[PDB]
């Protein structure tokens, strides 16, 4: 849920 | 995992094409420094080159494979190693100066315009200073920050439990390809046998320095953090709240 | 400059030799650990073997030339690396455990009896894992606890006298390079595997670097909550690395 | 003076 979480997938 | 299969200068151009681009500090126009006013743009700055590093790092060979959670755990561990070793590298050209961006280049005494900061200023000085005395190559540069990212964090895998071997072992033998990569560039430079172990040898050692600073560097900004001098984006607070909880 | 002018075996012999002896742990079974007591054991025992290890430092080829002020420098910059990487050495043959004393064999959740220090633990018990992992020989650990002292200063030193030291100190470093090449040689590793597992080996001190900082923090925090009490020998080395 | 400078003699 974290921001480094979601800009790995993006 | 097709990054094991890689040749030697393929691995180079692999880290050279994905290479982030060096960002722009939006320093406008140039006003004098206050405290507030450079903490605001150097954390500024490391934002920005932190959305590009996380595409940099999906791009080094090997780090695709690695889980969701371990790709995170390793950029959340290097982070500001990785941030540390681009400016020191842009600041080789410029001795005594660190080239956080094009239009922001700071000499030493320019660290004091904030507390404790100069400290820091001089520890990334000094590294900028070897790398220039050891003529640090381009691509000895890409061969060095690849491998801070798959090192750091490593040995803080917890959960040496299942699978979680197969990952580590996996990053270990990326590791060595880019031993090996490192080392073919300085046979291809034509250094001696010795000569190459020795230079080897000297460029990791300074990653140790690096380390140094990082943690330094981790500690301050958390106390810039806590005393409420700079606004962080959330981006930054989690990156630090990763060392800290 | 003597020291440059050893040979790897002569190298390795002169370290082996000057390898600190193993001490005892003040601990005493007939009282249960407290975070203040265990704090008072491995600090007690880190200021006795801090006196050996000044004494060690002296006996570490090229050391002795450089000025007592460089030498302070570097050992005020090393202590605790170089303490750490001795304990993971020794910790080697006792998985899930580390060996401080051999009267003094902690596993992780005796290191939970301190606040904050089981985090240090685990990250020295994952080194010691490595360590037995890579099969880590005696005489590369002696090259590389020399490493940590004489490198992880060196940086944190203007003037010509002061290039003069660095260079020197940079001398003798690849001197011990040729002489970790030359030993798993000698072990029968191929060529590529010798560059391979020189990087292996000195990337695990850049981790050890890191527990060192996160040591120095947890046992600075620890003095400022006056839950041990240090020597002034302890407090100093401390005080070297300001901290916060 | 420090303790360590003066223990790098003794
Ligand atoms: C603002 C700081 C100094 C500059 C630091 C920093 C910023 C951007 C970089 O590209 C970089 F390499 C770097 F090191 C980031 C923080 C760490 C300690 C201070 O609070
Ligand atoms: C008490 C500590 C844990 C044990 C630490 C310590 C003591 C003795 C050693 O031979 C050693 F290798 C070592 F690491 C010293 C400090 C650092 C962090 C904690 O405050």
């Amino acid at each position: 849920h974290k921001i480094l979480h979601r800009l790995l997938q993006d | 995992s097709l990054a094991l299969s890689l040749t030697a200068d393929q691995m180079v151009s692999a880290l050279l094409d994905a290479e982030p681009p060096i960002l722009y500090s939006e320093y406008d126009p140039t006003r004098p420094f206050s405290e507030a006013s450079m903490m605001g743009l150097l954390t500024n700055l490391a934002d920005r080159e932190l959305v590009h590093m996380i595409n940099w790092a999906k791009r080094v060979p090997g780090f695709v494979d690695l889980t969701l959670h371990d790709q995170v755990h390793l950029l959340e561990c290097a982070w500001l190693e990785i941030l540390m070793i681009g400016l020191v590298w842009r600041s080789m050209e410029h001795p005594g100066k660190l080239l956080f961006a094009p239009n922001l280049l700071l000499d030493r005494n320019q660290g004091k315009c904030v507390e404790g900061m100069v400290e820091i200023f001089d520890m990334l000085l000094a590294t900028s200073s070897r790398f220039r005395m050891m003529n640090l190559q381009g691509e000895e540069f890409v061969c060095l920050k690849s491998i801070i990212l798959l090192n750091s964090g490593v040995y803080t895998f917890l959960s040496s439990t299942l699978k979680s071997l197969e990952e580590k072992d996996h990053i270990h033998r990326v590791l060595d390809k880019i031993t090996d990569t490192l080392i073919h560039l300085m046979a291809k430079a034509g250094l001696t046998l010795q000569q190459q172990h020795q230079r080897l040898a000297q460029l990791l050692l300074i990653l140790s320095h690096i380390r140094h600073m990082s943690n330094k560097g981790m500690e301050h900004l958390y106390s810039m953090k806590c005393k409420n001098v700079v606004p962080l984006s959330d981006l930054l607070l989690e990156m630090l709240d990763a060392h800290r909880l």
